[PDB]
Parts: structure tokens; C-alpha cells; sequence
């Protein structure tokens, strides 16, 4: 009837410095369907960001994928940014380069 | 007589009858295997023999629509294996019946048939023969639910004329594939001529079929009176009515009728139909359908004196429209058997529009003088784009043609499914290959017709499975004026284009199993889908864009670890892509 | 063993540009198919573009899913009471023994389960007032149970054969993962590893913990998609710092001819 968000952010591939990849977000298990989803580029968005179907689980719960391609450096910080119906105000996750 | 079915099998004989009901039996019920319509068939035969036996026993009574009903719910499964075809058991006759005719060709799409080997093939026919023809039968005519089930028979006749003359021969495969190929290409011709016919009567009414058949048989017997042939525009409407309806067994019978009253009244008809009245039952109908035009008369007056400059032209058309009308066909046509009829239907209409608005003029004579001006436009048309067309497909391939094809309906209709519009494509597309050959005089009737039942059978699909607004339109609004309404048709701006990303083109290495043949369907597809991804695509970028993907898949195949490849450089040619397009 | 589902959606009052019923169609755990009430057409998603496909077979989804449409946009008529609502279904079917399908036929509201369609009589049913409301308002339609009866027992199967024939490539894929296990300070006298997987196709795979050749168990899992089908997993164990070059990790999944070991 109202469920909170779960936040994935891992890149396709390993993450090497100076090589081309892409960065994904993975906002599931939530309800209901309506949800604003930015990917972060040093904390400010990024406009080259694509986006799957709105889909959903065995559960009900719905799900999205946000990606973007990019080319990580060591300095450079990324982030997933959402919002939500259950979510007192916007949740960013920080991408962890191990997971 | 009390028994219809009783008639029936006393008019056509036990043998065409057992055919005709299997043919029935094949066309409704597409999946059920060979050898279940055989015991329903044999079922159905058996009963027959009951009523020819006794005409007051036991069922005898009940129309044909009944018993061949109540047999095809024998079958309840029908959902499982066939789908909203059960639903139509549910109901009763005659609403019943209907139902099981919408239910036909949903899916046409059924597996194809991979000729076995001639010598296997002349092994089960000098074995078991007279099954042999049943199976051919049974495959041709569930493949063409619509299939004219009389000329069905002649084209078993022919079969087995080739295995007779072809499978004593030392090199089998020589003497006998030719015919197959041959009989195989007047069949699907004839299919598709008889799916127009029906879709005419069914979807159109009366009216237009009618139309059709006058100007037609005028072509033909341009010496009988328009009096006699209507009588025979209306007994080849019986006729259709009744093949187009499913009434196999009737509609076979009154056929043989017909010839037979042709024959009769030679004199009255044509001086061409000698030798034809002089054949068996099943060669006589083919022949008289096939034969020559007789040759015109004397000293026929111009078009102009009947229907311009007399002084009756306005009483007449208030009178007698639709007279007055096929008497305007019957004149043009007898006058020029090489039009087309597409196009003296076209020209009928627009005699009628104008007759229609100038008869309510003030001087209705002035209003329509010019009337045969309005026709220049509706012959000039058709010729040029036949004569473009033709100067297309030598300057370049079958394939670079049907590619030139493709891109363009994929353009004025991209709404259709990628798969339906490569297939659509490849048979406009085979309209160089029919016509271009023929000379000059020739070639836009044989084109016309030729498109005609091409599109018949893209709107007969497209209105079972809508998709597009605009091919409903081009189908619906005038059957006379497909064809022009389609080629009317410029860049769709409706469309929102689809978008690219980095798995637009996604490839497994699959594809260097590829033959040619199934290689070049992939580029096809590739192309309508680039298309899809801009309307506006002038050639040069489609081009470009063409070969990068030609350049990618020659490039890839040929690499040590193949999957690097494309998964490398699948997001790099959707790049280059972009920039080939604009975006 | 794999299985043809639709992930129909409706809503009752969508952000605006936003569509108010959308489908999203599946083989396995790859979505071939994708739908909404805007655009009104079916299209294919991802490789199967490329599939060899029949005339006709695209429009048919099409015109089938438009059924859908109407009766899940009317449902909302049916229900009338205010809360904004989200219908969802889930349909579809999967090859069994003899040459036979398992239909399946669910719907939730508002992320609940709470109406059903029986395909024995050809019924949709539940007990909730919000289910008898919808059941009844599609059970007296243009034969909508009929088509609802078509769709599970004869196209989704007839469709699901013909995928599984003209679609092999892209379902017997076998994509093995890229492994990383790495050590990461977090605590007093402790340390987080985190054995994660990337780009792996087909989705299952299992991580394990081993501490000089005996099990750690599993910590906290994590399993995601990325952009082109593919797959991303990962494991997490708390850990005594310093003693973090004892563990290994390992990996089981259908690609990879022998389990992996993976070291730090």
C-alpha cells in the first residue's frame, strides 16, 4: 500500500580511471509508481542520463533503471538522487567504486 | 427437393463432392491435421449417401450451414489450438456461420512447406495416390483460406498430370519441378485475385463487384449486348456470392451451370469460345475464364454521343443509375480491352461525380461538356509512375529496388510493424520482375492489377490488426483508389520517431551463420528501422548509414573473439549513426 | 522452463505528459515487448528488434494490449470512491510437460493482490468490495472474459513457442561475470569486504565467503540490471581488520565452466 525505495548505485563495469563506462542507478521496490529519479555528476545533474521502463516485481513493487555513459576519474564524485511519495525529501547515494 | 445435401451430391458426383467438402473443411479449420479431415470428410460423404438414399431420413432436411457446423464443433479444443474461432460455437445459424468466416486468415502466417524430395514424392504417388492429391488439396487450401474452391479441383487435375506424364523419367527433378513452379505461381496469383473478388463483395457490397464484372467481361465479349452481359454479371455474382460465403458445394454446381449456359448461347457472347465448349467439365470453366478476347466491332459512335452530347443523358441518370453507369463501363470497356479495369472504374466514378453535381446545375450540358478531360489526369498518373517505377528497377537491382521501395512506404506509414512492411515491400517490389518485361502498351494495367491485389491484401489484414490511421483511410474510402490514395501519401509527421541508445544495435555473433539470402532481410530490417529512427532521412544519410552497418557486421565477424565486437562497438556505430542523421 | 509475462499498469491520474496505462512484455528475464496508452502501439525492446519475426505478429500485440487498455482505464469507473489508484496485472503463461501451457492471470490494487481470472469458468474473482466492482464491470462486456479466455490459452502460448524457436540467441546467451573483491576500513577494529559481479547474463549467481576454507555464510546480498540486459550482484561481510587477506570469495553461475575462486 506505500513502500520506501531501495537504492543501488554500481557501475557495468569494473571502474578503471580514464576508461569509458557506464554509471547505473537502480531505484526498486517502492510504491506507488510516480518517482523522480537524477543522476549526479559532483553534485550537479547530468542531462545525457537514459532511463528504462517503469517495470515491476513478483511482489508488485515497481522498479526503474537510470544510466548514463561516462568515463570515471579519480577526483570526479557521482551520486543517485530520488524522490518519492514516502521520502520526507530527496535521498542521494553515493557511489560506492566497490559494489 | 427436400435434402440439399442430397442435391448436391447427385449433381457433382461422389468425387468432386468428397473434394469440395475437404476443401471446406481445410479452409475453416487451418491446423487440424490431414488425417482428421479425412474421417470428418468421409463422415459428412456417408451421411450424403444416407439422403441420396432416402431424401425424408433422419438430419436430410437441415441447410448446409447446419451440418457442416454442428461437424466443426466436434472439434471443442478449437481454443488452444485456433482461439476466438471456439467463441463462434457458442452461437447459432446464421449468425454462426459469419462468425467462422471473420475467423479465417487471422493468421495466415502459418509454417511453410518444404517440397520433399521428387523422389519421395513420386514414391507416396505411385503408392498411395488417390491420398497423395488429398494432402495436396488439403495444404494448398488451408493456406488460402479464400482459394476459388472450383478452380482448386482444375489445379489438382494439373498436379497430377505432372506426376503422370513426369515420374517415369530417368532425371524426375528436370521434368517435374518446372510445372510445380508453374502451377505453384498461377495458384498464388489466383488466390490473391479471388481474396479481391471477396473483399469486394463482403466488404464493399454488391455494387462494386458488379462494376467490376461488367467492365470486365465487356473486355471480353465486346460483341454481346449489354443486355446479355448482365445476365452474366449476375450470374458471375451468384456465383462469387456463394464461393465467398463458404457455400462450396453450391456455388461449384451453379458454376457448372453457367458454363453450360455459356456454351449454349455462344452466338450471343463470343466467337472465341469454339474450342473451349468442347472440354470436360472442370477445363471448360478454366478455358472460358482464360480465353481470348473476342476482337471489337465495326463502327462503334464515340463515347461522347451517348453520354455527353445526347439531349437524355440527365433523364437517364435519374432513371437508372446504376444502369446508366454500366452501360457507361460496358461502352468504355468493349472499346479498350488494354486498360485496366481498376482504372475504367476510376474513370466510371469520376463520370459519376460529375454527372451527380452537373445535372443539378442551371445548363447541365455546358456543366459536363468537357467531362472527357477530367479522364487525361486519371490515364497520364498511372503511366508515369509505372514508367518511373520501370526505368528504377533496371537502373538498379531487384534488391536495391525493393530497398528504394521500403524507404519509401516505411515513410508514408511507420506505424506498421518492421516485419509487415519489409514483407509488403518485397511484393510491391515484385512488380518489376511481372511487368517492366511486357512492352510499353502493356504495363501499367498489368502493374495496376498487380498493386491492386497487393494492397487488397495489406487492407484485409491491416483491418483485422489496426495500426495505422492512414492505411484504414487509403483502405476504406475508395476500394477503386487504393493504389493513387497510397502513392498520394507523403512523409508521415505524425510519427514520434523512435530514439537511439548504446543497445540500438545489440548483436550476438550469431550472425555469421547467416546465409545471403537471410543476411539481407537483416539489412532490410536495419534500414526500415533507421528510418524509423528519422522520416526525413534524405538518401545520401540513409546511405551513409548503411554502409557504417555493413562496415560494422563485415568488420566484426572477421575479429578473434567476436562478442568484444559488437559489444565494443555497437554503441559507436549508433554515434556515428547520429551524426550521419542530424540526431 | 521460461515464461511469457505481461506487466500491465494503470493509473487513475497521471503526471501530466505521463501515461495512464503502459505494458511492459517478458521472455525469461528480458523484456521483448513495450506498450503505452500514449503512443497506442506495441513495439519490440532491445535484440529482439532484430528478431525474425512474422508480418503481423506486432500489430496483433498491439491489438490485443488495446483491449487491455480500455479494460483497465474503465475499472477506475467501476470503483468510484476518491484515493488515487494503481491497477496492476500480471499475465501470462509457461510451457509444461506434454506440449502444454500454466496459465497465469493476477491483479493487484493499489500494490496489493486482490482479484484473479479463473481460467476453468472463465471468471475474474476476489472478494474485496474493490474486486467484485471491477470483476462485475468486466464480466458484462464486449465478451471481454472471451478475449481475456483467448489471450492466456491460445496467443500467449502460440506466441511463447514461437519466441523460444526464433529467438534461441538471445535465451541461451551466456554472459560470465567480471569479479572484484576489495577491503574497505570502516569501524574500530573492523572492515567491510565486498565481493561484487559484473555483467553477468543469466541472472542467477551465488557468492559465498570462505575464511581459510571455511564458510563465512553470506552477508548482506545486492543484485541489480544494467542498461543492456546484463546483471550486477554483490556480497558484503563485516571483518576483523588485518585479517582481511584470509578470505576469499566464491562464485557459482551457469557461464563460467568450474565455481571461481577470488581473491583480494
Amino acid at each position: 500500500i506505500q513502500r520506501t525505495p531501495k537504492i543501488q548505485v554500481y557501475s557495468r563495469h569494473p571502474a578503471e580511471n580514464g576508461k569509458s563506462n557506464f554509471l547505473n542507478c537502480y531505484v526498486s521496490g517502492f510504491h506507488p509508481s510516480d518517482i523522480e529519479v537524477d543522476l549526479l555528476k559532483n553534485g550537479e545533474r547530468i542531462e545525457k542520463v537514459e532511463h528504462s521502463d517503469l517495470s515491476f516485481s513478483k511482489d508488485w513493487s515497481f522498479y526503474l533503471l537510470y544510466y548514463t555513459e561516462f568515463t570515471p576519474t579519480e577526483k570526479d564524485e557521482y551520486a543517485c538522487r530520488v524522490n518519492h511519495v514516502t521520502l520526507s525529501q530527496p535521498k542521494i547515494v553515493k557511489w560506492d567504486r566497490d559494489m | 427437393h427436400k435434402s440439399e445435401v442430397a442435391h448436391r451430391f447427385k449433381d457433382l458426383g461422389e468425387e468432386n463432392f468428397k473434394a469440395l467438402v475437404l476443401i471446406a473443411f481445410a479452409q475453416y479449420l487451418q491446423q487440424c491435421p490431414f488425417e482428421d479431415h479425412v474421417k470428418l470428410v468421409n463422415e459428412v460423404t456417408e451421411f450424403a449417401k444416407t439422403c441420396v438414399a432416402d431424401e425424408s431420413a433422419e438430419n436430410c432436411d437441415k441447410s448446409l450451414h447446419t451440418l457442416f457446423g454442428d461437424k466443426l464443433c466436434t472439434v471443442a479444443t478449437l481454443r488452444e489450438t485456433y482461439g476466438e474461432m471456439a467463441d463462434c460455437c457458442a452461437k447459432q445459424e446464421p449468425e454462426r456461420n459469419e462468425c467462422f468466416l471473420q475467423h479465417k486468415d487471422d493468421n495466415p502466417n502459418l509454417p511453410r512447406l518444404v517440397r520433399p524430395e521428387v523422389d519421395v514424392m513420386c514414391t507416396a504417388f505411385h503408392d498411395n495416390e488417390e491420398t497423395f492429391l488429398k494432402k495436396y488439396l488439403y495444404e494448398i487450401a488451408r493456406r488460402h483460406p479464400y482459394f476459388y474452391a472450383p478452380e482448386l479441383l482444375f489445379f489438382a487435375k494439373r498436379y497430377k498430370a505432372a506426376f503422370t506424364e513426369c515420374c517415369q523419367a530417368a532425371d524426375k527433378a528436370a521434368c517435374l519441378l518446372p510445372k510445380l513452379d508453374e502451377l505453384r505461381d498461377e495458384g498464388k496469383a489466383s488466390s490473391a485475385k479471388q481474396r479481391l473478388k471477396c473483399a469486394s463483395l463482403q466488404k464493399f457490397g454488391e455494387r462494386a463487384f458488379k462494376a467490376w464484372a461488367v467492365a470486365r467481361l465487356s473486355q471480353r465479349f465486346p460483341k454481346a449486348e449489354f443486355a446479355e452481359v448482365s445476365k452474366l454479371v449476375t450470374d458471375l455474382t451468384k456465383v462469387h456470392t456463394e464461393c465467398c460465403h463458404g457455400d462450396l458445394l453450391e456455388c461449384a454446381d451453379d458454376r457448372a451451370d453457367l458454363a453450360k449456359y455459356i456454351c449454349e448461347n455462344q452466338d450471343s457472347i463470343s466467337s472465341k469460345l469454339k474450342e473451349c465448349c468442347e472440354k470436360p467439365l472442370l477445363e471448360k470453366s478454366h478455358c472460358i475464364a482464360e480465353v481470348e478476347n473476342d476482337e471489337m466491332p465495326a463502327d462503334l459512335p464515340s463515347l461522347a454521343a451517348d453520354f455527353v452530347e445526347s439531349k437524355d443523358v440527365c433523364k437517364n441518370y435519374a432513371e437508372a443509375k446504376d444502369v446508366f453507369l454500366g452501360m457507361f463501363l460496358y461502352e468504355y470497356a468493349r472499346r479498350h480491352p488494354d486498360y485496366s479495369v481498376v482504372l475504367l472504374l476510376r474513370l466510371a466514378k469520376t463520370y459519376e461525380t460529375t454527372l451527380e453535381k452537373c445535372c443539378a446545375a442551371a445548363d447541365p450540358h455546358e456543366c459536363y461538356a468537357k467531362v472527357f478531360d477530367e479522364f487525361k489526369p486519371l490515364v497520364e498518373e498511372p503511366q508515369n509512375l509505372i514508367k518511373q517505377n520501370c526505368e528504377l528497377f533496371e537502373q538498379l537491382g531487384e534488391y536495391k529496388f525493393q530497398n528504394a521501395l521500403l524507404v519509401r512506404y516505411t515513410k508514408k506509414v511507420p506505424q506498421v510493424s518492421t516485419p509487415t512492411l519489409v514483407e509488403v515491400s518485397r511484393n510491391l517490389g515484385k512488380v518489376g520482375s511481372k511487368c517492366c518485361k511486357h512492352p510499353e502498351a502493356k504495363r501499367m494495367p498489368c502493374a495496376e492489377d498487380y498493386l491492386s491485389v497487393v494492397l487488397n491484401q495489406l487492407c484485409v489484414l491491416h483491418e483485422k490488426t489496426p495500426v495505422s490511421d492512414r492505411v484504414t483511410k487509403c483502405c476504406t474510402e475508395s476500394l477503386v483508389n487504393r493504389r493513387p490514395c497510397f502513392s498520394a501519401l507523403e512523409v508521415d509527421e505524425t510519427y514520434v520517431p523512435k530514439e537511439f541508445n548504446a543497445e540500438t544495435f545489440t548483436f550476438h555473433a550469431d550472425i555469421c551463420t547467416l546465409s545471403e539470402k537471410e543476411r539481407q532481410i537483416k539489412k532490410q530490417t536495419a534500414l526500415v528501422e533507421l528510418v524509423k529512427h528519422k522520416p526525413k532521412a534524405t538518401k545520401e544519410q540513409l546511405k551513409a548509414v548503411m554502409d557504417d552497418f555493413a562496415a560494422f557486421v563485415e568488420k566484426c565477424c572477421k575479429a578473434d573473439d567476436k562478442e568484444t565486437c559488437f559489444a565494443e562497438e555497437g554503441k559507436k556505430l549508433v554515434a556515428a549513426s547520429q551524426a550521419a542523421l542530424g540526431l | 522452463h521460461l515464461s511469457l509475462l505481461y506487466h500491465l499498469t494503470a493509473v487513475s491520474s497521471p503526471a501530466p505528459g505521463t501515461p495512464a496505462f503502459w505494458v511492459s512484455g517478458w521472455l525469461g528475464p528480458q523484456q521483448y515487448l513495450s506498450y503505452n496508452s500514449l503512443r497506442g502501439e506495441a513495439e519490440p525492446c532491445g535484440a529482439w528488434v532484430w528478431e525474425n519475426q512474422v508480418s503481423w505478429y506486432w500489430e496483433k500485440e498491439t491489438t490485443d494490449l488495446r483491449i487491455k487498455e480500455k479494460l483497465f482505464l474503465e475499472a477506475f469507473k467501476a470503483l468510484g470512491g476518491k484515493g488515487p489508484y494503481t491497477l496492476q496485472g500480471l499475465l501470462g503463461c509457461e510451457l509444461g510437460p506434454d506440449n502444454t501451457s500454466v496459465p497465469t492471470a493476477k491483479f493487484a490494487l493499489n500494490g496489493e493482490e486482490f482479484m484473479n481470472f479463473d481460467l476453468k469458468q472463465g471468471t475474474w474473482g476476489g472478494d474485496w468490495p474493490e474486486a467484485l466492482a471491477i470483476s462485475q464491470r468486466w464480466q458484462q462486456q464486449d465478451k471481454a472474459a472471451n478475449k481475456e479466455l483467448t489471450f492466456l490459452l491460445f496467443s500467449c502460448p502460440h506466441r511463447l513457442r514461437e519466441h523460444l524457436e526464433r529467438g534461441r540467441g538471445n535465451l541461451e546467451w551466456k554472459e560470465p561475470p567480471s569479479m572484484r573483491l576489495k577491503a574497505r576500513p570502516s569501524s574500530p577494529g573492523f572492515s567491510v569486504l565486498t565481493c561484487s559481479a559484473f555483467s553477468f547474463y543469466p541472472p542467477e549467481l551465488q557468492l559465498r565467503f570462505l575464511r581459510n576454507g571455511l564458510a563465512a555464510g553470506t552477508g548482506q546480498g545486492d543484485f541489480g540490471p544494467n542498461s543492456d540486459g546484463s546483471f550486477h550482484a554483490s556480497s558484503s561481510l563485516t571483518v576483523k581488520s588485518g585479517d582481511e587477506h584470509h578470505y576469499c570469495c566464491i562464485v557459482q553461475h551457469a557461464g563460467l565452466a568450474q565455481p571461481l575462486r577470488v581473491e583480494l
